[PDB]
Parts: structure tokens; C-alpha cells; sequence
């Protein structure tokens, strides 16, 4: 009995894979590279606690801003009035009140607090902000200060202590007390409040809905046998009624690879797919006696190089501005003095040879001889001279090691 | 301060060592404390417990720092935990409830004293 | 003084009325992400062995917080914007115990692929290795492991799921790279991924392009919150 | 005089029989609209960017009430008849809450496609803008965003749904072009639309070209009625 099924066809659209926005209250069918083609997933114990990923949990974390002194000899900056400490507010920290270490040529690093690095992984945000100010001074010291919220303000144009008093502020008292958190309030015109840092899409940081101000009310007092100075500490944390509204692209990034490649016109590392390279020899080139970047033992595996920018001069050389390799390479030139001796060298200059569309890459060692050879190779093929006459060009004595990955170069 | 003798002092005692506290203290605690049940499942030796020796409180450490020294961000103590293992030459010393055994585990409870004048700032 | 601490209050304000992080907007906003992040690139004919044969094309290293940024120019996406969420989130907590999974997208091909994953293999490397730049005895397809054979002629995009099978407590993230212990090849990543293709005919002159995204599990967990490392902004990319 | 108001009615006759929307005909006709109209054109090689690797070739913005029609002799679906139902019917009223449908067709591709969603971009173009002619830092794949990739070997139109992620009470439509406010940029469009190829490889000879269709939600809804512009008669474009 082999009953005959005519039951209509069902009209099915076809999709190559599952939601890639999907992150909850849904299944997400997979092919599990387990023994067992069951629900399964990984054994606990109280060895190992649930998830730590309770935004309220980290966002409740007080994270440390940039410190400032507070001398109290000063009788210029001490006095009633005087604006001591001030920035705008909002979930993520003002990248001056933040602890910054700087580096030539590469990326700034901040040191961002809990609540500041998980707003930076939202588009919106609101609730209370919780500012904890620690002071360093012992009962001695004694003084006062007002710390005012200010709504719809930016910055400290027009801002001062007789301005401040007329907003939602607070008066610390400094006499015996080591520390003191002004939580304060979210007034906004709007329900959500948009990052002030974002992903790079457009020229323009957006702007913060408040902004706090510290003054002096009764100058800080200290004595003769007591430091004058009282470092004063601001640290920031996430208030109960704090929320992120949506999820969009990072405005930070992991200091583990602090390397970046600005608008600086970098040389592009050859072409995808064309790396790693190595020195090698080429039948076309000099009947393989000379030196050219191969990614391949095969013949016509010559490692290409990706798109030139218009703006680079046609006399110019190259220079590995990253991870490089090394090579063993000439005889001395007439006229010159220009000789290389046989030996292992570490790869720094390059000049670029043209071959119709596809555009090619010759070694040079990084040696104060070297640069001037390709100096002068640059400036040869600048004015089409014969490719007879550019040949004393390193030689080839053998193949040498492959890079870990693609080599950048500069003008 | 106000009594012929000093104010009274909170006290802190565990297995033949005792520590004396003047104030209120700062604490915090590294994460969701809890009870060991996979670690039977590694040994198949029985496991060992010595707590007059190991809820002891031992001193391992004084370091001094000074105003010409001290800058924000200054480590004054920078080491590996747990490793509190001392000896005459760079060389776990037997000389107190320290254990050449193969394998341990165990919760950490770590105390700082420092003891400043009234008119001192830091 | 805990981690959150408030020792002395001046709130002039009522709190702000509570939403629920799902009603002035429809979603459950909690730390969880499922979001899928790109992990490589594309691969020539010049980067295969000599006998390309049940030899992988990649050498891919299973790591939550993501491989080591590597900035090019001809891939502007790691350059101009830091890597994903993902590393950002795992970069404030210590351990994980749950498994990956992988969506994997090979274009140039129509010429049936494979995926296996070997779990004891050490993690020793931060970046993928491609062809015949690959370590020998590596990339060169297993018998008993866990793997996942498709043709690109029915579909082109592979979705497996990376259990997690490390003999130990937890699983180690944010790994350093260089220089051991016994805790940084066994007990920090899931393992290795192999990809590679049936046949030993030669890749298309165009060549193919593997893209490899990734997202965390339901069995996943960050166990231990640990200090946030010092960011980079994306917005300062220029200058 | 409330906009319905009748002050002396001089009816000679009873009212005509009720039918319901639905019985001489079979569809219940009331104004709700989910009938897909089209966006957008095709594209060549020598638009795209010096290097084209994740970098998109389109940047839609998405307002409901579609975008500033521009007629071309290339297109006559524009010129001859004005744009669909849709941009007319929005223009009946002020303010929108919900999210679009967004069905899109690539053709002259066989390679994966990638469709990404910015809510918080700023809408201040009124026109799709392609390639190499698009400002910078934008059509750049972002990472943490919604998307959606696809392989045109499957299937070669996509459909997807954007949400409504504003900071606000209303969304704002029939929004002016050229000079600013906070209103205009935010609280106008949806965000925008990013549309790429997962390849770097060259662009077919004959071109690719993607039709964007889409249609309202069920989240979506037109809460204030205002005046209605004047409108221009199809039935003249002729003379």
C-alpha cells in the first residue's frame, strides 16, 4: 500500500540564514558541532555563578575621573565664587575630565568608567547620574561648596555662583567629611537622551542635556601644621533609574591594538589575497637576478599592490611603517661608491614597478645606503629610462622568510 | 582621648592570633562568595583541612611610602596572589602554616593597616 | 567602600519615572548580544599548498573576546571603527563557560565546503593563518572531530554552533599572546576551526572570500566583572 | 465651525443604501497601506570607491513619506506619473510612530549582499547618494547595528523590517531639505540605510541594479490630520 499524497504545494520563500539581528526572546536554529543533536548547553555549578550581565549591576560601578588640587595659600583662586571644578553632564565622561595617555603616531587611550563604556555600546540614554567627590584632607581642613545642576547649559560662558544658586544644587560642608555623592537629576526636553561620542558617520558630536558646576562658598581653610593642598577625587556612577535605550556602533574601541592608519597616505599593503609576501625572483624581471615581493613559489605570482592614491609624487620611494621581514642581497656601481655586501638585512624601503594595470613592489635594505639607492631607482623610472640602464636594483642570492601578514608602507 | 586609658578598641580573633582595630574599616568583596563543590571531583584523594593553622592572620608585608615619592597612580605594592612564600635566599617555607602539597585551594581575606598622624593628608 | 558605595547623599530631586527598558522603545535592553560581528577576510589561489587537498584554507582560533585587531587599508572596517561589541563587553569581565556560534560566508566558490572544530587543540595564536603559510599538521582535516559539510550550490553561508569542551572550572578570556602557561592554550579558547574545500581544483582567477561571523551562546556566561581597560575613541580616527 | 460641520442641511433625498466597504466588491477599504512602491535605481562599477571592501553602495535615507522625487527621461515612472500612494497620503498629516517594511531586490549580482540600519544617524538628505559621491565615514559597515546578510545565489530579494528608534513622543514627516533644527535631523526619518556588497570583487560589466520597495507597518500610525497641499493632476503631464 503505497497511498498517493496529492496535497498542494505550499508557496515557501527561500533565505540563505537566520535573523543576524535577533539577540533574545527567540530560537536560532544552528548546526551544533556536538556528539549529542539535542538542546544542550554547558554544565554548571556554584563553582561557576551565573552571568554578570546585569547593566544595572555594572553601570552602578563608580569609575574614577580626572583629579584636581585644591590649595588653600592660593589667594587668587581661593575666594567666594571662584569656579573650581566643571563639566557637562551625561552618561559617557568629557574626554578632558578624563585620565588620558597619549602616544606619538598612535591612538589616545581613556580610562572610561562602567557607566561611560556600556552607554558608549547605546544610541540613547537617561536616569539620574551619581557623582561620589572623595577629599583628601584630614579634620583640620574646613569649607564649603555648592554644586549646582544646570539644565540646558554646556559650558561655564555664563555661568556663575550667583547664576547656580538658582538651579537644582547642593551645599557640602567640608568639616570632617571625607566624601559625598550629589546625585544628580535628569531634565530634559526629551524622553531619551543621544550619545554625546558615536560612531563615525557624520563631523559632529552631539551635545550633553546639563552640565555641573562646583563653587567655593566659604574658602577652604587649612594651617600651619597641615598640608595646604586637598587633591580632590570625582567619581561617576549610573543612578537607580538609569536606562540605555538602543543598541549601535561602538564609540570605543580596545587599547589591546593601539595601531590605526589616519588620513596619512599609507602605501595599502598590497592587495588582499596577496600576502603574505616574501623576496623573490621573477623570469620576466632580469631573468630572475633581481629582487621582487612574491606571495607564491608559482611562476607569474607576483605580489600586486592595491590602489595608489592620485596625490603621491611619481620621484617618490617607500617605507615600512609596520611589521617587516628580512632578506640577504650588489656589486658597486661606476661612478659611484654605491655598493651592498653580501649579508642579512632587515626590509625598510621599497620601490614601486609598474606593469601595465598591475603594479609590483622591489625590496630595498634599511640602511642610510639603501634609501639612496631607491632614491635615485624612484626618480629613474620617473623619466622612462631604459630598463637596461635601472638594473644596477638588489640582487636575488635566494628566498627569504614569509611575513606574519600584510606589510604597510609611507611616501 | 577621653579615659585614662585610650578609647575602646574593636578586636578581631582567630586561631591563636588575635589583631586590634581603632576605627571603622572599608571593605569589599571580590565576587559572590560561596561553597566549593566541583573541586571533590578533580581529587579522588581526600582533601584536607587545617583551621588553626589557615584561618590564621599572618603579617607578611610593611612598605613605606614618603611625600617625596608618592605620585598619583604610584604602585606600592605590586605582587602575584597568592604568594607570601619567604626564604634566607630568593627561594613553600614550612616555618608557618605553609604546605609543600601538590595541589590547594582556598578563600582570602586581606587586611591593610596604616597608621597616620591627625594631621596628614592621602 | 564596595564597588557601588554612596556614603553621603544630596539628592535635591525625586528619581526620574521608571521605564521599563522595553516601553518607550519595544526591546529588553539587558547585556546579551547575539549580534553577529565580522572575524576575516579573503584568500587567493597563491596562498594553497602545493596538494591542496583535505588541507583547510584557515586556521581559525576560537576566542570570545575576538582575535587581535589587525588595522589595514584594505579592509577599513578594523581601521576607521574598533572591532565589535563583543571584545568591548568581554574586555570588563575574567571567565566564560559556554560555546560560540559560528555563521561563516564563502563567495567565490560553488564547490562544496567544510567547517570542523577541534577542541583540545592549544590557542596559541591571536590572528588566522591562511594556506601554505598554515603550520604543517595543521589544516589538514581530522577523522573523529565535529565538523559541518556544505555545497555552496544549495547555500553559501554556514551556521554551526561551537560547544564548549575545556577540562577545567572556567574559560579564560582576554588571553595574552606571546610567551607562556597551561591556563592560556587549553583553558582560553574553544579551540581551532578548520575550513577547507572538498576538491583539490585550483580557485577560481577571482579568487574567494570567506567572512566569518560570530555571535555568544545561551549556555555563555561572563562570570567575574573585572575593571574596565582604557577605551579608544572611534570619533577621534582622523586626526 | 469644526472642520465637518454642515449648518443648514437641504436634503431632497434619504440617504443611499449602505453597503460596507467590503460586499459589491470583497476587500474592507479603509486608509491603511501595505502596497510596495519603489526607491531607488542602478549602479555601475565607476561609482564605487577606490576600495570598495565594507563599504556600502548606498546610503537611504528612510522617511515615510519617500523621498524628493527627482524625474529623469531614464525613469518615466517618475516623471510621467508622480510618486505612489504612500507620499501622498502622509502628506494628509504631521506625525508617525512606527517602523517600515523594507523589501529590496538586487539583480545584477549573484554575490552576497549586506543591508545595515543607523536610527541615530541624522536624516539631512533627502536623496540616496552612491559610491564613490558619498560622503565619507558614511557607507562605512558599522558593527553593532541591525542588519541583515544575504546571498543573492539564494534568494536575491530581501525583506526586512525597520524599527522605530527615536527619542521622542511623534516622528516627524514631510520634513523640509536644506537649512536647519533638532526636530529635523533626529525626529524626521528612521535613520538611515546602508547597502553593500560582502566582496571587494569588481562589479559585473552590465551593472547591478537594486529596486527598494516598501510599505507601512502595523506599529505605524498617522496621528495628526492636517490640510492637504495642493496636488498636480498625472493626467497632465502631457501639455
Amino acid at each position: 500500500d503505497n497511498p498517493p499524497d496529492p496535497t498542494p504545494a505550499k508557496f515557501f520563500v527561500p533565505i540563505p540564514s537566520h535573523s543576524w539581528a535577533h539577540g533574545t526572546n527567540t530560537s536560532e536554529p544552528t548546526n551544533t558541532l556536538r556528539l549529542d543533536g539535542g538542546v544542550v548547553g554547558v554544565g554548571r555549578s556554584d563553582d561557576i555563578g551565573t552571568s554578570d550581565t546585569a547593566i544595572s549591576g555594572i553601570i552602578g560601578v563608580y569609575g574614577l575621573l580626572k583629579p584636581f588640587d585644591w590649595n588653600a595659600n592660593d589667594t587668587g583662586r581661593n575666594v567666594g565664587g571662584h569656579l573650581l571644578w566643571s563639566m557637562p553632564v551625561h552618561p559617557q565622561v568629557d574626554k578632558d575630565q578624563v585620565i588620558q595617555v597619549m602616544t606619538q603616531s598612535k591612538l589616545t587611550q581613556y580610562y572610561l568608567p562602567p557607566i561611560s563604556v556600556v552607554s558608549s555600546l547605546y544610541a540613547y540614554t537617561r536616569g539620574s547620574i551619581k557623582y561620589k567627590f572623595l577629599f583628601g584632607n584630614n579634620p583640620r581642613h574646613n569649607a564649603r561648596l555648592l554644586v549646582a545642576y544646570i539644565p540646558g547649559i554646556s559650558s561655564d560662558n555664563r555661568l556663575t555662583l550667583e547664576r547656580a544658586r538658582n538651579s537644582a544644587h547642593v551645599v557640602f560642608s567640608l568639616n570632617e567629611v571625607s566624601e559625598f555623592v550629589f546625585t544628580v537629576p535628569y531634565i530634559t526636553d526629551t524622553m531619551w537622551w543621544p550619545r554625546k561620542y558615536g560612531g563615525p558617520q557624520a563631523a559632529g558630536e552631539f551635545v550633553a542635556p546639563s552640565y555641573i558646576c562646583m563653587f567655593i562658598l566659604n574658602p577652604l581653610v587649612a594651617m600651619e601644621s597641615v598640608p595646604s593642598i586637598v587633591t580632590i577625587v570625582p567619581m561617576i556612577a549610573a543612578g537607580d533609574d538609569f536606562e540605555v535605550a538602543v543598541p549601535a556602533q561602538p564609540a570605543v574601541g580596545l587599547s589591546r591594538n593601539i595601531d590605526v592608519i589616519y588620513p596619512k597616505d599609507s602605501i595599502i599593503s598590497f592587495k588582499s589575497g596577496y600576502f603574505p609576501v616574501y623576496v623573490g625572483s621573477w623570469h620576466s624581471f632580469f631573468d630572475s637576478t633581481k629582487a621582487i615581493l612574491r606571495y607564491g613559489a608559482v611562476s607569474d605570482h607576483i605580489a600586486q599592490l592595491g590602489n595608489i592614491p592620485a596625490n603621491v609624487n611619481r620621484k617618490a620611494f617607500w617605507i615600512v611603517v609596520g611589521d617587516t621581514i628580512k632578506f640577504k642581497t650588489l656589486d658597486k656601481i661606476n661612478g659611484t661608491e654605491w655598493f651592498i655586501p653580501e649579508g642579512e638585512y632587515t626590509l625598510g624601503y621599497g620601490v614601486v614597478w609598474r606593469d601595465g594595470a598591475y603594479a609590483y613592489m622591489v625590496p630595498y635594505p634599511l640602511t642610510p645606503l639603501g634609501e639612496k639607492i631607491a632614491q635615485y631607482t624612484a626618480s629613474l623610472l620617473a623619466s622612462n629610462t631604459a630598463i637596461s640602464q635601472i638594473r644596477p636594483i638588489p640582487d636575488y642570492i635566494v628566498d627569504s622568510a614569509a611575513s606574519k601578514d600584510n606589510i604597510l608602507w609611507s611616501p | 582621648m577621653d579615659r585614662p586609658e585610650g578609647s575602646e578598641e574593636r578586636t578581631v580573633q582567630t586561631s591563636n592570633v588575635v589583631l586590634g582595630e581603632t576605627n571603622i574599616e572599608s571593605q569589599d568583596i571580590a565576587s559572590k562568595e560561596y561553597s566549593p563543590t566541583w573541586d571533590r571531583l578533580a581529587s579522588s584523594e581526600v582533601s584536607d583541612e587545617y583551621p588553626m593553622l589557615t584561618d590564621r592572620w599572618l603579617f607578611w608585608k610593611s612598605v613605606k611610602w614618603e611625600v617625596n615619592d608618592s605620585a598619583f597612580g604610584k604602585m606600592l605594592v605590586q605582587e602575584k596572589f597568592p604568594q607570601s612564600w619567604v626564604q634566607m635566599d630568593v627561594n613553600i617555607p614550612n616555618f608557618i602554616p605553609f604546605n609543600i602539597h601538590q595541589y590547594m585551594r582556598a578563600d582570602f581575606e586581606v587586611k591593610i593597616y596604616v597608621n597616620p598622624n591627625d594631621f596628614v593628608s592621602g | 567602600t564596595p564597588n557601588v558605595m554612596q556614603p553621603t547623599p544630596l539628592l535635591p530631586t525625586t528619581n526620574d519615572g521608571r521605564v521599563t527598558f522595553g516601553e518607550a522603545f519595544n526591546d529588553l535592553k539587558d547585556l546579551a548580544r547575539r549580534y553577529q560581528l565580522y572575524w576575516e577576510g579573503t584568500i587567493l589561489e597563491g596562498n594553497l599548498r602545493a596538494i591542496r587537498r583535505n588541507s583547510a584554507l584557515v586556521q581559525l582560533p576560537l576566542y570570545p573576546h575576538g582575535l587581535r585587531i589587525q588595522p589595514d587599508v584594505n579592509n577599513p572596517i578594523w581601521n576607521i571603527m574598533r572591532d565589535g561589541h563583543i571584545p568591548v563587553i568581554s574586555s570588563g569581565f575574567r571567565y566564560f563557560r559556554g560555546g560560540l556560534r559560528l555563521r561563516i560566508v564563502v563567495e567565490g566558490l560553488n564547490s562544496c565546503v567544510w567547517v570542523q572544530h577541534h577542541p583540545d587543540r592549544p590557542s596559541i595564536f591571536s590572528r588566522p593563518i591562511i594556506g601554505r603559510y598554515i603550520a604543517a599538521k595543521d589544516a589538514y582535516r581530522n577523522h573523529a572531530y565535529a565538523a559541518y559539510v556544505q555545497n555552496m550550490s544549495v547555500n553559501r553561508t554556514i551556521e554551526v554552533e561551537v560547544p564548549f569542551y575545556q577540562p577545567g572550572l572556567y574559560g579564560m578570556l582576554n588571553a595574552s599572546d606571546n610567551n607562556t602557561s597551561f591556563d592560556r592554550l587549553r583553558f582560553t579558547g574553544l579551540g581551532d576551526l578548520l575550513i577547507g574545500i572538498e576538491g583539490e581544483q585550483p580557485i577560481p582567477k577571482e579568487g574567494i572570500e570567506i567572512s566569518v561571523y560570530y555571535s555568544i551562546a545561551d549556555d555563555f556566561s561572563f562570570n567575574i566583572f573585572c575593571g574596565f581597560p582604557p577605551m579608544v575613541y572611534c570619533d577621534e580616527t582622523y586626526s
